[PDB]
C-alpha cells in the first residue's frame, strides 16, 4: 500500500558509517546538537581542537558540515564518539563551487552559525561556541542529512528568503531559477 | 644499574594519548618528556678537563629526539641513551 | 544419499601449518581464546608486542584475524608456539574491500572486540586485552576458521542484526543481497 | 617555569594585522617574531668558558623558524625552544 | 691477541635473542652488548699528550652499532672494531 513520509534536508550521507548511533535504522540521531559550518576541507585534528574542547566541555553533541573531513582529522574525530569524548557527525557541504557557500550559508542562517570561511579571514581555530549554529534534532543516514528545526531567528530567515526570492527574479536562465528556489 | 660514559644521559619516556581538553589524537599528532636515571661524568675538553653535566640523575627532562638518540633494554625497561647536547631544558 | 550437517565460520584456513596443535584432525583447537581483529595488513613483529605481551602474561591462546599475516610477523609468531610462549593462530581476513570491513566488524561484535582499524585512527601497537574479542573455543584448518560461541553481548549482536536486515532493504541488486543474508 | 639548558632561548610567537596605510593583509601575506620567556646560561666553549647569551627575558626578538627550532606545550600555552644561533635580532624602544 | 690503534676498542657482541616479553624475535628484527677484549692507548690531542680510554679490557659495554663500527674475525670469532665515541656505557 501507499505510504507517505514528510521532515531542511540535503543530498549527503555520514562520512564515516562508524557513527550510527541507533543501528535500528542504520543512521545517526544527534541530539540538541551544536552545528560547524567550515567553508574550506578540514585534514588535520589541530582546528578542530580548540571548538571540539568548548563542545566537549558543554556536553551537547556537534554536527560538522565542511567541504569535507580528510582521514587524519576523520580517524580522530571517530574514536572519539567511538569511546562517548564527544558526539560528533562528519558530512559534506551541498553542492559545488559558489553554490555551495551559498547553501552552507543558507544553513548557517537557520541555526544561528557563521560559516567559518576561510577565504574571508578566519581561521578555523579562532571559532568558538559563538560561530556554531544550534537545531532540536539531527538525522543523518547513508544518503541524506536533516537538520529539524534549527535556532536561527525567522527574522533572520525570512530576510534571507526574500533575498532569493529576487535572485530567483533576476535568474534570466531556467536553470538558475531551477536550484535558488 | 647501567653507567654513563663521557657524556651521556640515561632516560625513560613519559605518556599523553590525549590533548588539552582529553580529545584523544591520532598517531600523526600525538613523547618528548623523560626522566633521568643515569648520568655521566662529563665530556672531555682538549685541555683535558672533564666539564660536569648541568642535568642531574631524577630531572624530568624535555629532549630532542634526534639522530643521536639510542635505544635499549634494561631490566625489561624501555630507556634511551642520549648525549647531555640532546637535552633541551629542565621542569622544577 | 542425502545429509544434513549442522555448525559462525568462513572460508580461511590458518596461514602457517607448523600451529596444528592436534595432528588428529590436522587443525588447530585454540582453548577459550582471546581475538584479535587487524584491519591493516601485518608485516612487523613490533607491532604485535604490546597485545603478544598483554596474552602472554594472561595465560590465555590467542586468534589473528588480519588482512594477512606476512612473513616477519608470522615467522616469529610460529616460533613462540613452537615453544609454548603463547599460543596463537594466524588466518586472513574473510572477504575482499568493503565487504572484508564489514565482515570484520561482524566478528568484533559477536566477540566483544574492536576493529583495530589502521585507516579510522588506530595503531595496532595500541590495542591491549581490552580490544581483543572472546570465544569459548576456536577451531581452524588448512580451509575453514570457525569461532564456537562468542563473548559479544546478544543486544549488541541483535542491533547488528536489525542493521544488516535494513541493508537488504535498500539492496537494488540481487549480488548485494546474497552476501548481505 | 621552564628552565633552559646550555644556549636555549624560550620564545612565544606574536600574530601587526595591519600594513604601512592599514590594508589589513590576509593569514598569507602577514610569523617570525616572539617574547623570550626563559635563557639558559650560555654556550660551553673548548676552553671550558661559559659565554653567557646577548638575549635577556623579556626581549622581543626576530628568529629564523629553523629546523633547530623545537615546539612544547606549557601550562596549555605554544611555546617554542630554539638555541640562540636561531635568534637573529632584537627590537628595542 | 690484537692490538688497538691510538683510541678503538675491540669487542665481542652477545646474543638479546628475545623482546620485552621474552617473544623470540625473527632475525628481520634483532645485539647491541659486547664485552671488552682490547684497549688502544687513547686519543692522541693537538697538545701531543695521550688521554687515556674510561673503558677497561673486560667490561660488559652498551655500544652504538654505528657507521665507524667494523667487522673482524679472530681464531675464528667475530670480534668489532670501533672508536670510543661509539661506546655509550657500561653494566657494573
Amino acid at each position: 500500500q501507499d505510504e507517505l513520509d514528510v521532515v531542511m534536508q540535503f543530498d549527503r550521507g555520514y562520512l564515516s558509517p562508524y557513527f550510527i548511533n541507533k543501528p535500528e535504522t542504520g543512521a545517526v540521531e544527534l541530539e540538541s546538537p551544536f552545528i560547524l559550518l567550515a567553508d574550506k576541507k578540514i585534514s588535520n585534528i589541530r582546528e578542530m581542537l580548540p571548538v571540539l574542547e568548548a563542545v566537549a566541555k558543554a556536553g551537547k553533541p556537534l554536527l560538522i558540515i565542511a567541504e569535507d573531513v580528510e582521514g587524519e582529522a576523520l580517524a580522530t574525530l571517530v574514536v572519539n564518539t567511538m569511546r562517548g569524548i564527544v558526539k560528533v557527525a562528519a558530512v559534506k557541504a551541498p553542492g559545488f563551487g559558489d553554490r555551495r557557500k551559498a547553501m552552507l550559508q543558507d544553513i548557517a542562517t537557520l541555526t544561528g552559525g557563521t560559516v567559518i570561511s576561510e577565504e574571508i579571514g578566519m581561521e578555523l581555530e579562532k571559532a568558538t561556541l559563538e560561530d556554531l549554529g544550534q537545531a532540536k534534532r539531527v538525522v543523518i543516514n547513508k544518503d541524506t542529512t536533516t537538520i529539524i528545526d534549527g535556532v536561527g531567528e525567522e527574522a533572520a530567515i525570512q530576510g534571507r528568503v526574500a533575498q532569493i526570492r529576487q535572485q530567483i527574479e533576476e535568474a534570466t536562465s531556467d536553470y538558475d531559477r531551477e536550484k535558488l528556489q | 644499574n647501567i653507567r654513563p660514559l663521557h657524556d651521556r644521559v640515561i632516560v625513560k619516556r613519559k605518556e599523553e594519548t590525549k590533548s588539552a581538553g582529553g580529545i584523544v589524537l591520532t598517531g600523526s599528532a600525538a613523547s618528548t618528556r623523560g626522566e633521568v636515571l643515569a648520568v655521566g661524568n662529563g665530556r672531555i675538553l682538549e685541555n683535558g678537563e672533564v666539564k660536569p653535566l648541568d642535568v642531574k640523575v631524577g630531572d624530568i627532562v624535555i629532549f630532542n629526539d634526534g639522530y643521536g638518540v639510542k635505544s635499549e633494554k634494561i631490566d625489561n625497561e624501555e630507556v634511551l641513551i642520549m648525549s647531555e647536547s640532546d637535552i633541551l631544558a629542565i621542569v622544577e
